[PDB]
């Protein structure tokens, strides 16, 4: 029950197109938010005018 | 030319069923992992 | 019953709508945005949901108590209906049947007898003993995973569906000049495999002409297969048989890998006067042989 | 099937088919007692080519032993000529002498199918004008001997 | 094709796909983990 | 097929009859008024080629007197194939082979006047052209049968036609004659094929069902312990444990179940 | 078309096919599975071709 | 087009164009057993227009 | 348990070995051979079955009298040729060529080879089909814009409980509506 | 009514035999009886004529169509060319990394046989040549020692084999070669010795089984071109699954499916698949 | 075939990207199917017509259908004394400058073809960016979990542009509208009454009144509001797909991710290229930061 | 007539070079031959071999199979005895 | 000048284009793209 | 047939190598006219 939960959330939930790097998320050797370093990115800027 | 006939091949065990394949083996049917596009 | 139930639609009464629910629902209809109720069901469901239950709620037995039918009366009308039908009334039946009952068929299960006889109301020699037995049994399973409605739900390669296909394609055209439409300007349209736009496009013509009043084409499955037609002759003068030659007794040549060069070069370098001349269906013939294999069936030609 | 054989056999087939096997078919369709075949082939025949060439042709006599069939056997939808009331159909029907088909009630509910129908296919009826109205003169009820 | 798809449904669970096609579903003790619910077939026991 | 002054024209590929020669005629006649199809003597040169299977070009070469286009005149000569543009299906002549001299058909310049008789057209969908409210009809030679005036609902009325198609209630409408289609690979997959007997076609689809002698004891023993694993031949029946039975046409590359 | 075809059911005579005389009738063999048998002449009313 | 339609439609069937339907069965066909080569289809348009 | 822990599998495309194999079980010497039917020791017959396979025939240790023959040879000869034995297409692949019975999906491709001239090997003269961004488009409105903006195209309050496409999700709506989110909400 | 293929319309001038009807010529029995049989060969003629032109092999037609293409009307005299393009090129190898030097055909001269091979590859062991050393035993072949050779290669998954070569042993290797049994093959013109370069797939080899004919020299196999064709033939399907090298009469080295094509029988080598 | 299917792809894509919109591949494929025939056709008609190419002098002539098929050819005698090699070589160079000419024919005809795809592309395309709600980014603006970042650089190179009138809509069917109301203004005036009895007025109402074709005539019988397919609020593919099996959902919108990623690449690599070209890239990656850092 | 029979055995220009002309050159009596066929005969026609052909498919699904009663299908165990029924049929 | 996006410094490359694409399973273009270019980027192309 | 060009081929790649060391690896009319060949009979197979 769980694993064919985990495939729809993980298969439903995956992003697409181009990235800030010009590559795809799933793109073989280069990545993106290593380590959740665009989370803190978001976390010390915040959003406001 | 081929005297045997593929018409009568075979072996009749009575009760005992076996399965045979119209075209190809039921595993190759379905491709979709290609068409769909599920693929690593 | 069936003429009050079923035939008779004027006596049938829905729900009247509030206007708020007019409302909502016309807005619903006329323009999509999501995260909406998914039902929104149309009346025309509604009352095929209606009648459905209608057939389910008929029961049968002796009729100065409630229930409207004898069953002797039922089968009486049955019989006499039965017999009374034509050619295409039972072939109409015989669809009907191999589309409803048929898969059903192949789905029972002894966890269902029980329920095969409440169609009816029939009394089984059993009963008691089914009740333990079944109870037992469907109590091993989601009452949902056992109900045989819920059976045939899904069905593969949803992207072509057979509803959207019984409207054939270009029908105003291949229509009007068969001839300037082979299969290949029809094949583009579909994004299958070769066998099954070809299987595909035979049953086009096939409802079309059923649905124009008209004869069909039964070379036509011949002429499109024209390939199979052939290497299924000479396999059946080969393998003394009678039948379709399926895989098991295919040659066990192994090609190289280049094979094809020659046939290649010869296709890549043609050239047509007309695009006739290019897909003739009888371009795949040049022997005597080939026109004595191709034609061996119709004894006119 | 030997119908078929008369064209398809090269030895004692004919090119087209004869006068004498149409009526000789139509005959066995008429001793078999066989409606639908009859018709089918009556029809089917007035649509060939030796009909349109003048070879083979509907005769008098073909034609009335035709109409006798169509008379005294079973019509789907209608009592035939032919057709033999029974006195105790009573014990349903309610009497005793008519015939248990009434053309007038058959012709409303044609009516009334034709407008089930519309509403079936269209999901809406036209309403009628209010200057119509259903023509039952030209209906002739069941004559007994 | 060597290395065919084979069956790719999971409108079910492997279990519950399992469960119906199999008689094999009901002796779970009788079955390795790598086959346990992978199975869609009748299987027939013959004590040589 | 196309129409001028009131006939058809249509364009056709002569053959012989190994198909290894061909003559293309762009504007002939169709005209019902031929027995059979007139061609140029000078062509049964043309079209001769002697294969195996007929050692001289064709199989019947004599002499007629063929007077009907305008002692022995002519020659019939078969069996030559013919393959018109509308048609599917080759048409197969034997048609008058006519000198210059019986017959010359030069009319125009270039022009051959060649036309179709009813040798041919009693093999095409050309036929229905012929049948009342076809193309066809004004042109029969008169007859007994054929009214040459009548408006066609006039003659068709004669027939029995009454209404307009499927106009009364009572004759299904011709579109659900067929409604649902049945393709195995668009839905539910293809069927599961065993055999009891020698061969897939020797034997039936059908396995044997609960009744058999062998079958009885061993159903007993798994219908009591049911949880346990059976011995028996009585797998090999069409009724089991599983809530799936074997019987013909099971779908078993279904997604449900 | 298909060839007719030796030690069929209909074809092969009883001794060979079972080692026990069967009676013949013309009417409902269950060994046989068939119904009932009008019997007319056997290349009679079929094609010639066939 | 709607008349040569007409006619054909009408020789496939006669039972569809009554008013009060007859029994409509199949009989044998004059043509030969492979008639349906000189029938079917749709009454085809000239290929000038 | 140690049966369905040594399961195999057989490919059927073939229905049977096509060509012999040659294999010993310990000190059992087993042919694998192709047969016109099923021919083999009872035993051995009912094992070839069960994998459903027609055309095979088997026969264990030369001389049916030859030993070792035990109950468990038998059965455990049979099973180790059967899991000897290679598939074609699986042979194949193994020299880098095509089956003979596989060049039929070809076919298509080969097809439109021979089809492709003329108009259809033809491309728009100038375009690629690859088109790049240049501006940067945005339509968005706000919501007091949006209220009235589709009412001549369709009814008025057009986004009336939409929630993507407005800001604020209850405006427009009559009070009823707006009672029936709180309603099912409580 | 345009005409296209026709040529000049309704011919030119040309009556048939029987409708121009000549009145017919009374021959003695003579003038008769030497129609009959003269127009009888001369049918008979035309039907074997026709009997070739079917049975004509796809190469036989190909150089005949572009024969004819080539074709010009006066028989032109060969031009003088460069002091030679036509030497048979040395196939390409690496001197450095080797199993062989390759040896140039232009020192055919200095070649041994492979009974007495001329001092070559001095870097490298030489093969030496299998004999008994008793009666009872075998006399070995290089065909049987070549299969040996090359089954234990295959069970020790070496890619590389030093292998016997003989006429029939590379003709073998050409053989098994071109059925993809084998990655590639070299001889180096070294007189005892070429290489083999087997081909694994999946983790086991692509030869399951292979096996020389005969065990000695003194014994030689025939095989009828009906043998041959009986291989071939697995109960009805068409089976080229297993491969048999032969020798002709010809000396080629063949398998059995050519062999059978041009119904030649030969003397079995090995069995390989 | 390839500028079509990567346009067609381009469109699905987008249609998915922007409004959860889905193109049943019933769809996706007819529009295809749709070009095709229309090549069909143009060859059809073009078979009936030829195209003459000629070598030396006018001695050497080669008459060739306009798809590269030989019909005639006709030479000098002054030809057949040269060699068969020049003889193969002339005929096959007259061949070449025919099938030049035939294949500039067909090209014009191929860009026809071309327009009329891009304008039964048009409801589709104008489709899902003609809404209230439908927006870019700059593609060099970074994107971060929350919403998309500014870009810093020289604050009067950003231009928005706007498809869209901002206050009440006006719909492309309010225009044709207006052009019918401008043709019937035109028409019943006194000056358009003197204007349709010329032959102008007249070769205006045979080619654009529908309304007077004969029952029967081939084409539209009425003048047609041009289609409107707004995409975020019209449902296709995805809610039957919804309803019926959540696989085949699934399926198909991974399909259009696919499709949609795979067109974003393409115009990446031609984004490269055409900077490489003009030498603001490098041949090889030089900044190694605007990838790894991430 | 093959391999095994008895053997058939065996500077300016031939007679045989005459009679062999160009294709390139309009033929003697231009015999109306099918474009078809000369493409077949010269071998530059393309094939369409057994080979390119796949399955031959079911198209209209035949009826179904109803089970045939057989001498082993009956519900008392009695009908099928040793003494009278010794198989199916 | 861009007359080509690929270079590389490996000995006898052929060689291991041979061994990598006999390790290569599928025919499907998706496959094939993959296949391709992974052996492309990895080598060819001067990434490291 | 003057072994003038050379190949390896694996499963699903192809190797064409031009052999001509002695005149620098410059082809002749009959040379070029034969590599033509071999790499569209090469580039045209089904598994490369
Ligand atoms: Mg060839
Ligand atoms: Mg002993």
């Amino acid at each position: 029950m769980g694993e064919r939960m985990r495939a729809i959330i993980e298969d439903y939930s995956k992003g697409f197109g181009l990235g800030p790097h010009g590559h795809s998320p799933t793109h073989d050797t280069i990545h993106y938010n290593t380590l959740n370093a665009e989370g803190e990115r978001v976390r010390d800027l915040g959003y406001t005018d | 030319k081929n005297l045997n006939s593929w018409y009568t091949k075979g072996t009749m065990r009575g009760g005992v069923p076996r399965i045979y394949y119209a075209w190809m083996r039921p595993g190759s049917f379905t491709r979709r992992r290609f068409e769909k596009m599920r693929n690593p | 019953w069936y003429l009050q139930n079923i035939l008779s639609l004027e006596l049938l009464k829905l729900k009247s709508k509030t206007n708020a629910e007019k409302i909502a629902t016309y807005r619903s209809y006329m323009r999509s945005l999501a995260s909406g109720k998914d039902n929104t069901m149309s009346d025309d469901d509604v009352i095929r949901n209606i009648i459905k239950e209608r057939w389910k709620t008929l029961e049968f037995g002796d009729r100065n108590a409630g229930y409207p039918c004898t069953f002797g009366d039922y089968i009486q009308f049955l019989n006499e209906w039965f017999k009374s039908l034509d050619e295409e009334g039972m072939q109409r039946l015989r669809e009907h049947f191999d589309r409803r009952i048929r898969p059903l068929l192949a789905v029972m299960s002894p966890v269902d007898i029980l329920w095969l006889e409440a169609l009816t109301q029939n009394s089984p020699h059993n009963k008691e003993q089914l009740q333990r037995k079944i109870a037992f049994q469907t109590s091993l399973g989601t009452p949902e995973f056992f109900d045989m409605s819920k059976r045939l739900r899904y069905e593969i390669n949803e992207d072509y569906k057979v509803r959207d296909e019984l409207g054939p394609e270009l029908f105003a055209l291949w229509s009007k000049a068969p001839e300037r439409w082979p299969p290949e300007r029809l094949s583009k349209m579909y994004g299958l495999d070769f066998t099954l736009v070809r299987k595909i496009l035979v049953w086009h013509h096939f409802k079309a002409c059923y649905d124009a009043c008209v004869e069909p084409d039964w070379s036509l499955p011949k002429r499109l297969f024209a390939l199979e037609w052939i290497r299924d002759v000479r396999a059946r003068k080969h393998g003394l048989f009678y039948g379709k030659m399926r895989f098991a007794e295919q040659k066990i040549t192994f090609y190289s890998d280049r094979f094809l060069f020659r046939d290649l070069v010869n296709r890549r370098e043609a050239s047509y006067a007309n695009v006739w001349e290019m897909d003739d269906p009888y371009r795949f013939l040049q022997t005597e042989q080939d026109y004595e294999d191709y034609w061996g069936d119709n004894y006119d030609v | 099937a030997l119908w078929y054989r008369a064209t398809e056999d090269p030895y004692f087939g004919t090119p087209q088919h004869t006068q004498r096997q149409a009526e000789a078919l139509l005959k066995v369709y008429v001793q078999a007692k066989q409606r639908g075949k009859a018709i089918d082939f009556m029809n089917k025949l007035r649509g060939s080519v030796e009909y349109l060439t003048g070879d083979i042709t509907i005769t008098t006599v073909m034609q009335e032993s035709y109409d006798a069939l169509l008379d005294t056997t079973p019509h789907p939808h209608l009592l035939t000529n032919g057709f033999t009331l029974e006195s105790d159909a009573a014990k349903y029907t309610g009497e005793v002498n008519k015939a248990p088909l009434s053309p007038l009630q058959f012709r409303i509910d044609m009516e009334m199918n034709k407008y089930r129908r519309q509403q079936k296919e269209e999901g809406v009826v036209r309403v009628p004008p209010a200057l119509w109205r259903l023509d039952t003169s030209a209906i002739v009820p069941y004559k007994v001997d | 094709d060597l290395y065919p798809e084979g069956f790719q449904w999971k409108h079910k669970l492997n279990t519950e796909y399992n469960q119906w096609r199999s008689n094999t579903w009901l002796t779970p003790d009788l079955i390795p983990k790598e086959h346990r619910g992978r199975f869609l077939c009748n299987f027939q026991l013959n004590i040589v | 097929f196309r129409m001028s002054g009131g006939d058809m024209f249509v364009e056709y590929k002569v053959l012989s009859r190994d198909h290894r020669r061909s003559i293309r005629v762009e504007d002939a006649i169709v005209d019902p008024t031929f027995k059979r199809t007139v061609l140029p003597l000078g062509w049964l040169e043309l079209l001769r080629s002697p294969s195996l299977r007929l050692p001289t070009g064709y199989f019947v070469e004599e002499t007629v007197h063929v007077s009907l286009p305008n002692e022995a005149n002519a020659i019939i000569a078969g069996p030559v194939v013919l393959y018109i543009t509308g048609q599917s299906v080759p048409v197969v002549l034997n048609p008058y082979f006519v000198p210059e001299g019986t017959w010359d058909m030069r009319t125009r310049d270039g022009e051959l006047d060649l036309r179709l008789g009813m040798d041919a057209i009693e093999q095409c969908t050309l036929f229905s052209e012929l049948r009342p409210g076809g193309l066809l009809y004004g042109k029969l030679p008169e007859n007994p049968n054929v009214r040459r005036n009548e408006s066609l609902r006039a003659t068709l009325g004669r027939y029995g036609m009454k209404c307009d198609l499927a106009e009364s209630p009572l004759v299904p409408r011709p579109w659900t004659r067929m409604r649902y289609m049945f393709i195995d690979e668009l839905q539910r997959g293809p069927k599961l094929t065993e055999f009891v007997g020698h061969n897939p076609r020797n034997g039936t689809p059908w396995r044997f069902s609960q009744n058999t002698k062998y079958f009885r004891i061993g159903i007993w023993r798994d219908t009591i312990r049911r949880n346990d694993m059976n011995e028996g031949l009585h797998a090999h029946s069409s009724w089991q444990k599983s809530p799936q039975q074997s019987v013909p046409e099971v779908r078993f590359l279904a997604p449900y179940p | 078309w298909a060839p007719q075809m030796e030690w069929g059911i209909e074809n092969t005579p009883s001794q060979e096919q079972y080692q026990e005389h069967v009676p013949d009738t013309t009417d409902a063999d269950f060994r046989k599975q068939r119904r009932i048998q009008s019997r007319p002449v056997k290349w009679f009313y079929e094609s010639h071709y066939t | 087009y709607k008349d040569r339609l007409l006619s054909k439609q009408f020789f496939q069937n006669p039972q569809a164009f009554e008013v009060v339907p007859d029994r409509h069965e199949r009989s044998v066909q004059f043509g030969g057993k492979w008639e349906y080569q000189r029938t079917h289809g749709l009454p085809t348009v000239d290929r000038n227009e | 348990r140690e049966a369905f822990s040594n399961i195999i599998a057989v490919d059927l495309e073939q229905e049977g070995p096509m060509y012999p194999v040659r294999v010993n079980a310990d000190g059992v010497r087993v042919l694998l051979y192709p047969a016109r039917r099923i021919v083999a020791n009872f035993r051995v017959a009912d094992i070839l079955c069960a994998f459903g396979f027609q055309h095979a025939g088997c026969r264990i240790n030369l001389k049916a009298t030859n030993n070792p023959k035990s109950p468990t040879h038998t059965v455990e000869g049979v099973f180790e040729a059967v899991k000897a034995l290679r598939s074609v297409s699986e042979i194949a692949a193994s020299r880098g060529k095509v089956p003979h019975s596989l060049i039929y999906n070809i076919y298509p491709y080969l097809e439109e080879i021979r089809r492709r001239k003329g108009m259809m090997a033809m491309h728009p003269p100038g375009k690629d089909g690859l088109l790049m961004p240049d501006r940067v488009v945005d339509n968005r409105l706000p919501d007091h814009l949006k209220r009235g903006y589709y009412d001549d195209v369709y009814w008025k309050d057009f986004f009336a409980g939409s929630d993507e496409h407005l800001n604020e999700p209850r405006m427009g709506l009559r009070g009823d509506e707006m009672r029936r989110r709180l309603e099912e909400a409580q | 009514a345009k005409v296209y293929g026709a040529v000049p319309p309704l011919g030119a001038a040309q009556g048939h035999r029987l409708l121009h009807g000549k009145r017919e010529r009374e021959g003695s029995l003579f003038a008769v009886a030497n129609d009959v049989k003269r127009d009888e060969r001369l049918l008979r003629q035309q039907l074997n004529a026709l009997l070739e032109e079917e049975r004509m092999p796809m190469q036989a037609r190909l150089q005949r169509n572009e024969a004819v293409s080539s074709h010009e009307a006066v028989p032109q005299t060969p031009l003088v060319d460069l002091p030679g393009v036509e030497r048979r090129r040395d196939l390409p190898a690496d001197p450095i990394t080797r199993l062989f030097f390759q040896h140039k055909g232009d020192h055919a001269l200095y070649y041994g046989t492979y009974d007495k091979p001329s001092v070559q590859d001095d870097d490298r062991v030489q093969i030496e040549k299998r004999v008994p050393r008793r009666r009872e035993e075998n006399l070995y072949t290089p065909i049987y020692d070549f299969c040996h050779r090359i089954r234990e290669a295959t069970e020790q998954r070496k890619r590389f084999v030093v292998v016997p070569s003989t006429i029939e042993t590379r003709g073998c290797a050409r053989v098994m070669h071109d059925h993809g049994l084998v990655a590639g093959f070299r001889d180096f013109h070294n007189d005892r010795a070429f290489a083999v370069e087997l081909k694994y797939f999946q983790g086991d080899s692509t030869i399951n089984v292979i096996e020389p004919c005969s065990y000695d020299g003194r014994t030689e196999f025939e095989w009828s071109p009906k043998m041959m064709r009986r291989l071939l033939n697995t109960h009805g399907i068409h089976n080229r699954l297993v491969v048999y090298i032969c020798r002709t009469a010809d000396n080629r080295i063949i398998d059995h499916i050519h062999a059978v094509k041009e119904n030649i029988g030969g003397r079995g080598l090995m069995m390989v698949h | 075939m390839e500028v079509y299917r990567r346009i067609t792809e381009r469109v699905r894509g987008a249609l998915w990207a922007h409004h959860g919109r889905l193109m049943s591949e019933r769809q996706f494929h007819r529009i295809l199917a749709f070009v095709y025939n229309n090549k069909y056709e143009y060859q059809i008609r073009f078979d009936r017509m030829e195209v003459v190419g000629r070598e030396w002098g006018g001695r050497v002539e080669v008459v060739t259908t306009p798809a590269g098929f030989l019909k005639r050819v006709r030479v000098n005698p002054c030809v057949e004394d040269l060699t068969l090699y020049q003889q193969q070589q002339l005929i096959l160079s007259a061949y070449a400058n025919a099938c030049a000419d035939g294949r500039k024919l067909m090209e014009q005809a191929e860009m026809n073809i071309y327009k009329q795809f891009l304008k039964d592309l048009k409801p589709i395309v104008m489709g899902i960016r003609d809404n209230p709600e439908f927006y870019t980014v700059s593609e060099n603006s970074i994107e971060t979990i929350g919403g998309v970042l500014q870009t810093g650089d020289s604050n009067n190179l950003c231009h928005t542009h706007r498809t869209i009138p901002a206050a009440k809509a006006r719909q492309p069917a309010d225009e044709v509208r207006a052009r019918q109301e401008w043709e019937q203004k035109w028409i019943n005036s006194p000056r358009g009454q003197s204007w349709a009895l010329t032959l102008r007025g007249k070769t205006y109402f045979a080619l654009h009144g529908p309304q007077y074709r004969p029952r029967g005539a081939p084409g539209a019988k009425k003048e047609t509001l041009p289609l409107d397919i707004p995409a975020p609020y019209t449902a296709m593919d995805e809610k039957r797909l919804l309803k019926k099996n959540w696989m085949a959902y699934l399926d198909n919108k991974h399909v259009a991710e696919v499709m949609w990623t795979r067109v974003k690449i393409a115009d990446r690599e031609k984004r490269q290229r055409l900077l490489q070209e003009t030498g603001r890239a490098w041949h090889r990656p030089i900044n190694e930061e605007a990838i790894n850092r991430w | 007539g093959g391999p095994g029979s008895p053997v058939r055995g065996p500077r300016g220009y031939t007679a045989e070079w005459r009679d062999l002309r160009n294709p390139m050159r309009p033929p003697e009596f231009p015999t109306p031959w099918e474009r078809k066929y000369r493409q077949y005969a010269r071998g530059q026609h393309p094939s369409y071999d057994m080979v390119y052909a796949g399955p031959m498919p079911e198209i209209f699904p035949m009826r179904r199979d109803f089970r045939k009663p057989t001498r082993w299908d009956f519900h008392d165990i009695e009908k099928q005895g040793k003494y009278r029924t010794s198989g199916p049929y | 000048l861009g007359w080509t996006d690929l270079f590389t410094t490996i000995p006898d490359m052929t060689y291991h284009i041979k061994e990598w694409f006999d390790t290569t399973e599928h025919m499907h273009n998706d496959a094939v793209a993959w296949q391709l270019g992974h052996l492309l980027e990895t080598c060819f192309k001067m990434k490291e | 047939a003057n072994r003038t060009i050379t190949g390896n081929d694996g499963r699903f790649s192809k190797t064409i190598m031009i052999n001509e060391p002695q005149c620098n690896q410059a082809l002749s009319a009959k040379t070029a006219s034969e590599l033509s060949k071999e790499i569209d009979k090469a580039t045209n197979a089904v598994y490369s």
